């Protein structure tokens, strides 16, 4: 996106699956 | 006639484009508006590894928000961000 796109890695932790 | 950013968005791959929503959804967990209201944004800095004041977060929106709404929605996030991507090329 704007840069390297930290958002792709941003999820880091998740629930449900 | 803003096709120069609109056309650019198609350059995004399915993985990019589909995941575009993924992170966006973290901010809008219960947002009926469908936009990030800086309050939810503070998470964005955390992703990077920072937790500065909401007001400080708003400045990040203020600088980044071309429309001047003081908020960043999916469409602005999707297309406005392309403003940076276009960078006369
Ligand atoms: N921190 C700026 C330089 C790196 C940018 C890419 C990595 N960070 S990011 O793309 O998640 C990101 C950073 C700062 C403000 C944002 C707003 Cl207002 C909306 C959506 C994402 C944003
Ligand atoms: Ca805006």
């Amino acid at each position: 996106r704007i840069s390297a796109d930290a958002m792709m890695q941003a999820l880091l932790g998740a629930r449900a699956k | 006639m803003d096709d120069i950013y609109k056309a650019a968005v198609e350059q995004l791959t399915e993985e990019q484009k589909n995941e575009f929503k993924a992170a966006f959804d973290i901010f809008v967990l219960g947002a009926e508006d469908g936009c990030i209201s800086t309050k939810e944004l503070g998470k964005v800095m955390r992703m990077l590894g920072q937790n500065p004041t909401p007001e400080e977060l708003q400045e990040m929106i203020d600088e980044v928000d071309e429309d001047g709404s003081g908020t960043v929605d999916f469409d602005e996030f999707l297309v406005m961000m392309v403003r940076c991507m276009k960078d006369d090329s």
